[PDB]
């Protein structure tokens, strides 16, 4: 609970609904396993620079 | 781009371009999707008929990335008011998909609230373009990107000598020679974080270019966050 303390620990989007905290990505990303970190699904991510 | 740095390969890959029939460069904008393009709502009255190019970094040479696009339908801020810049913002529809490679990627679009308390309170912002370097001078020939930290909401009212609405913020330098300029209007304006970049504000005004005790004002995305949604459906 917390999305102050270091963002919840995730890696985008968080949401401080009522307990626990909860984590969420952008349009083209997935919650990883753990439920924080953020996947890419497609080739070109936005926010990503090319590489 | 007043002062700032250059953007290298995939550094700014949703920048976008303006052009006119001239074929030159006259405002600027972000990828929002293959088919979206955002922009300030002011930058559609300098050129009767235009088109947005993306992948572009050397408006000079042919990195070979480069891409025209054609407008199919150009959506406004319907409350947009020149007089006052208020609700500056639009959104185009392409004909033709953008098709993202190196130094073509579009920027993801944050969550309001966690936005304007995570994105918006961070130290500096990233503003780009192919603008003016210079006050009084020339366009720029290559892409830019300078580093705009936050300016407090109030002092940007106080060093005003216009009103801050409701539709925008400050962000720049008081005395450093750093700032956006002409023809960077409708630019991208990204912050960081965690290694990924979020669009937070549309190159909108300024008085002069890097002024001493003046700022830069861009468009709060975060704002018509809830319209650039019914507009990636154009509305
Ligand atoms: O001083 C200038 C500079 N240019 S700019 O160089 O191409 C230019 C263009 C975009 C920029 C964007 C940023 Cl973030 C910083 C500097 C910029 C510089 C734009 C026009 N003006 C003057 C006008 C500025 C806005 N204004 C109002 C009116 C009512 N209510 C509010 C503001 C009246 C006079
Ligand atoms: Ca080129």
């Amino acid at each position: 609970k917390l999305c102050s303390l270091d963002n919840g620990d995730c890696d985008q989007f968080c949401h401080e609904e009522q307990n626990s905290v909860v984590c969420s990505c952008a349009r083209g990303y997935t919650l990883a396993d753990n439920g924080k970190a953020c996947i890419p699904t497609g080739p070109y991510p936005c926010g990503k620079q090319t590489l | 781009i007043v002062g700032g740095q250059e953007c290298k390969d995939g550094e700014c890959p949703w920048q976008a371009l303006l052009i006119n029939e001239e074929n030159e460069g006259f405002c600027g904008g972000t990828i929002l999707s293959e088919f979206y393009i955002l922009t300030a709502a002011h930058c559609l009255y300098q050129a009767k008929r235009f088109k947005v190019r993306v992948g572009d970094r050397n408006t000079e040479q042919e990195e070979g990335g480069e891409a025209v696009h054609e407008v199919e339908v150009v959506i406004k801020h319907n409350r947009f008011t020149k007089e006052t810049y208020d609700f500056d913002i639009a959104v185009l529809r392409l004909k033709t998909p953008i098709t993202f490679r190196m130094n073509v990627a579009p920027a993801c679009l944050p969550e309001r609230d966690w936005a304007e308390s995570t994105l918006m309170t961070q130290k500096t912002g990233i503003v780009s373009g192919f603008g003016r370097t210079h006050e009084k001078g020339r366009q720029s020939t290559r892409l830019k990107m300078l580093e705009v930290p936050y300016v407090d909401r109030n002092s940007c009212k106080l060093s005003s000598s216009f009103i801050i609405t409701q539709n925008m913020f400050c962000a720049g330098y008081d005395t450093k020679q750093e700032d956006a300029c002409q023809g960077d209007s409708g630019g991208p304006h990204v912050t960081r974080f965690k290694d990924t970049y979020f669009v937070t504000g549309i190159v909108s005004w300024g008085e002069g270019c890097a002024r001493k005790g003046k700022y830069g004002i861009y468009t709060k995305v975060t704002a018509f966050l809830k319209w650039i949604d019914r507009s990636m459906k154009t509305r």
